[PDB]
């Protein structure tokens, strides 16, 4: 009976995500609905994701050049400089300013049209709120993910360059050269489905959050609250099972 | 195990399993689909420097 | 594009030289 | 505008700075109770176990991060002894004050945020005003105490529970050796580091309640307001979190690495 | 507003695909030249 | 306008009761309003009439198909007769009130744009706002937002009106305004308007038929006159607002002339049907009831 009670709500946010890929691959799709999502999500979490990656993996390669040249092998910094930002940086500075921003602020506008009784003014009407509310919302989302992970790494990368060059003094060359003897064709792949399915979790449970908020006086910013700690807690999860998928192709070996 | 198994310098397979039987080690791999004669010679060797 | 040898293969600003 | 937004700001952060004695004499049971509930969270989130939970599983899966893709590329090259040497360098310095910093942003700064907005739309902190009381001091100053108690031993379970997870995946999912693991862990971690990490959480503690205060404070809106303000208080705690460890990185190892492996 | 909604989309999706392709290209060693094939035999390939 | 056909309705939001029992046959055309204490559960049961909600006993046989037992396929032609006034209007923030009035006609209909202006200028200058079409939700107020979902509600030709808690928010004088619109509107298209409220000034001027719900129970449903001329001490007693009776302090402690179509309306045939009814009733009503109705249908 203990573990009953989440698997209700576990049981109502699958069913919710088989509908709205049932309405995806079935009903015609709603292109104005998604290019408005697309842009809502692009405006909310751009400019805080480069205030995010940028200070960071500033840090990161300075921590990785200081050690290296400690260690006396700072001429493949560069290899840890890509390693990273491909693999981890980037799909997880995509979690936190995807989960933070976008997701909630899809369970924010869903929860207000709950309590402003707008879905249930959809429903009366004999329209299905799954399909014209959701599906463009998840594919807005996966969409935003993608394209924010790959300016991620981009800005990354030519950050960690421009600081280790112009600031401790390594070697252009030895940078640019050593990027691509650990990061290849896997490690992109892998990048590139990590964004997507982040991107496709943080739509689907903002959604399915938004959809059933409590009203009330706190029932939005809880949902808001709910909504985040989920995110980053199935985030997580499915980043480390990823990344043990693709250790196991690897570059390296 | 994991490590590369090769013919002719170009890699066919992987170790697979490494038992002990006797005074021997039987060591299973694979050849990728790949035939190699019943008097072919096998050659464990060190491929770099740092061990491998 | 045509000329296109990789990230190790394009001239970087700064440094000497 | 922009000068009066910050301005705004720093008003309310140098108010609710100045009434933390005043809240320690005058409120001490408001004081335990905001630690209680920061520390085994609130709502449908505190049944699981609340902040720490949420700490416990979040750096626990950044801990395996580090030591998957660490183990992974160190045997790819060869020299795979170094795991526990990487793991902690990368725990310590970088790693887990961020991580431990989001986790804590989301659950703790979004608790409070959505409270003081809930407060600030049922007229609470209107109540508050009439029967005399300094609304600041009672609820952001409470809450400033309430989180500078509870994270020291959050960030203490944080980093064990980071270490414990790279120890664990890289000893027995890798089967590499428990003695050469600790070797090269007790062996190049120095406890300063830790300790000036303790301070970076510590004082970016403080910053994330501030700034969700100050968003749960000022909220409006009705109940749909309050999700936005949660919302825009999580960026600019994501923000903050890593430029404030960004700014301590740079300024303690500066000049001296504070790492020796060469002669 | 739908139009420049479109419109800053597009461009704003462009960029950053760019970006995206520009990161497979770097990655991946992909050329755009045109090659001639040409065949050698080793007696060892010495893991080539 | 077409009958409701409700029968052994009951609901339950975990393990309390919202209201069990709830036995009444809404008429055809006529205004009706339910009533009772604050707390009792009223907008629930609006909501379960149309499917919103469900509840866990009984039937809804609106015409003759039981839409409790139906299909959602179904629901998408039954949902046709409907139109729903919410309490604040629930209009869509997104579209201005024209395209909000215009989003049935074209969600459902295959009418060009020609006769989508025809007809929402048209409801828009019915509902009191002609010239308020390029306005948002955001921009009007209250009344307006209710006009304004009225207006949506009234595009398709509805048969069946549900309005929730007309009275939120609003003075005695713009309630007056809403209800003499409502009184009209059944003048002129005859739908069967269902009005939930606790207010008293509405449930002694509009309604056709009246039922009350107290303490999780139907008390009575039935004609404007019996209800007024009833010496029941639940309806009695919240019928005037007094403070003696079986209402308490809390929910934890527990005739007037009609509202007149405008002059120049269409006659409402609501009236001399539910009067036809009202003398079959009164064949068994109490004396002193039957006197009062008597003299009220003689005047």
């Amino acid at each position: 009976g203990q573990l009953e009670k989440p698997l209700a709500t576990v049981g109502g946010f699958f069913k919710m995500s088989v509908m709205t890929g049932k309405a995806l691959f079935t009903r015609p799709f709603q292109w104005k609905e998604f290019v408005l999502q697309s842009w809502f999500l692009i405006r909310v979490a751009f400019l805080p994701t480069l205030a995010v990656s940028i200070p960071l993996t500033v840090l990161i390669i300075f921590t990785l050049n200081i050690l290296l040249a400690e260690f006396g092998a700072a001429d493949v910094s560069g290899a840890g400089a890509a390693l990273g930002a491909v693999t981890q940086l980037g799909p997880l500075v995509t979690v936190l300013v995807v989960a933070g921003a976008g997701s909630t602020a899809i369970c924010a506008d869903l929860g207000a049209r709950t309590v402003r009784e707008e879905i249930d003014a959809l429903e009366v009407l004999g329209i299905d709120p799954i399909e014209r509310l959701v599906v463009p919302r998840v594919v807005a989302s996966t969409f935003v993910a993608f394209m924010l992970n790959g300016a991620v790494i981009t800005i990354g990368l030519v950050g960690g360059f421009f600081f280790g060059v112009y600031i401790q003094n390594v070697s252009a060359g030895a940078y640019v050269s050593t990027l691509t003897l650990l990061t290849g064709f896997p490690e992109v792949l892998i990048s590139v489905v990590k964004a997507t399915l982040f991107g496709m979790i943080a739509g689907l449970v903002g959604c399915y959050r938004g959809l059933t908020v409590a009203g009330g006086s706190k029932g939005v910013g809880t949902a808001v609250n709910e909504t985040l700690v989920l995110c980053v807690v199935a985030l997580f999860a499915v980043n480390v099972v990823l990344t043990t998928i693709g250790v196991r192709f690897g570059t390296g070996r | 195990i994991g490590d590369k198994v090769r013919i002719a310098g170009m890699d066919v397979g992987n170790v697979k399993s490494m038992e002990i039987d006797g005074d021997k080690v039987v060591i299973g791999y694979t050849l990728g689909g790949r035939t190699i004669g019943t008097e072919s010679r096998a050659a464990i060797r060190t491929d770099t420097i740092l061990g491998r | 594009c045509g000329q296109w040898r990789g990230i190790a293969n394009v001239p970087l600003p700064g440094g000497p030289g | 505008r922009f000068l009066d937004s910050m301005g705004h700001v720093a008003w309310f952060v140098v108010q609710a700075i100045v009434h933390v004695p005043h809240a320690f004499r005058h409120y001490r049971r408001e004081s335990l109770r905001l630690v209680a509930e920061i520390g085994m969270g609130t709502g449908a989130m505190a049944v699981i176990g609340g902040t720490v939970a949420i700490i416990g599983f979040v750096t626990l899966s950044a801990g395996s991060l580090i030591a998957i893709q660490g183990f992974a590329s160190l045997g790819n090259i060869g020299v795979e002894a170094f795991t526990g040497f990487f793991a902690a360098l990368a725990n310590i310095r970088v790693v887990a004050p961020v991580v431990t910093g989001q986790a804590l942003a989301a659950t703790v700064g979004a608790g409070a945020t959505a409270e003081l907005g809930a407060m600030r739309i049922s007229e609470e902190v209107d109540a508050l005003e009439v029967m005399g009381i300094k609304s600041i001091s009672y609820l952001v100053s409470t809450r400033i105490m309430a989180g500078a108690i509870v994270i020291i031993p959050l960030y203490a379970m944080a980093i064990l529970l980071s270490f414990m997870s790279a120890q664990l995946v890289t000893t027995i999912f890798y089967s590499q050796s428990v003695g050469t693991y600790e070797h090269y862990f007790h062996t190049f971690l120095r406890v300063d580091d830790v300790m000036w990490s303790f301070l970076e959480v510590i004082i970016m503690s403080v910053i994330v309640m501030l700034n969700h205060c100050y968003f749960g404070y000022f909220a409006s809106g009705g109940a749909v307001g309050v999700g936005e303000a949660v919302g825009r208080s999580m960026r600019t705690s994501l923000i903050a979190i890593v430029l404030v460890v960004l700014l301590a990185s740079l300024a303690l190892y500066g000049t001296d690495p504070n790492f020796n492996l060469t002669v | 507003s739908i139009k420049g909604t479109l419109f800053k989309l597009g461009i704003f999706s462009l960029v950053l695909l760019t970006f995206t392709a520009l990161i497979f290209v770097v990655f991946g060693q992909i050329r755009f030249n045109r090659t001639t094939e040409y065949s050698a035999i080793f007696k060892n390939v010495s893991g080539l | 306008g077409v009958q409701i056909d409700v029968t052994g309705l009951s609901k339950s939001f975990g393990s309390s009761k919202i209201w069990e029992d709830v036995t009444m046959s809404i008429p055809a055309g006529e205004v009706s309003v339910l009533l009772g204490p604050s707390g009792t559960g009223k907008s629930v049961f609006l909501k379960s009439l149309i499917g919103l909600l469900r509840p866990e006993r009984g039937s809804i046989v609106i015409d003759g198909t039981d839409i409790l037992q139906c299909s959602a396929k179904e629901l998408y032609e039954i949902r046709t007769l409907f139109g729903v006034l919410f309490q604040d209007g629930a209009l869509f923030g997104s579209m201005n009130i024209y395209d909000n009035t215009a989003f049935p006609l074209r969600e459902h209909t295959k009418k060009s744009e020609s006769e989508i202006r025809k007809i929402v200028m048209e409801k828009l200058d019915l509902v009191g706002m002609p010239n308020d079409g390029h306005k948002f939700p955001g921009e009007i107020s209250g009344g307006m937002r209710k006009r304004a979902g009225l207006a949506r509600a009234l595009v398709l030709d509805p048969e069946i009106i549900l309005c929730d808690e007309p009275d939120s928010g609003l003075d005695p004088v713009r309630t007056a305004y809403l209800s003499q619109l409502l009184i009209d509107i059944n003048a002129q298209i005859d739908a069967t308007v269902l009005i939930v409220t606790h207010n008293i000034n509405i449930a002694r001027t509009v309604p056709d038929n009246m039922g009350m719900l107290f303490r999780k129970q139907l008390v009575m449903f039935g004609p404007r006159e019996v209800l007024l001329t009833s010496e029941e001490p639940v309806v009695k007693q919240f019928l005037n607002g007094r403070r003696i009776g079986p209402i308490g302090m809390s929910e934890e402690k527990d005739v007037p002339p009609q509202l007149q179509a405008t002059p120049g309306m269409p006659e409402r045939k609501a009236v001399a049907r539910r009067k036809a009814r009202v003398r079959e009733i009164l064949h068994t009503l109490p004396p002193a009831a039957q006197a009062a109705i008597l003299e009220e249908l003689d005047r």
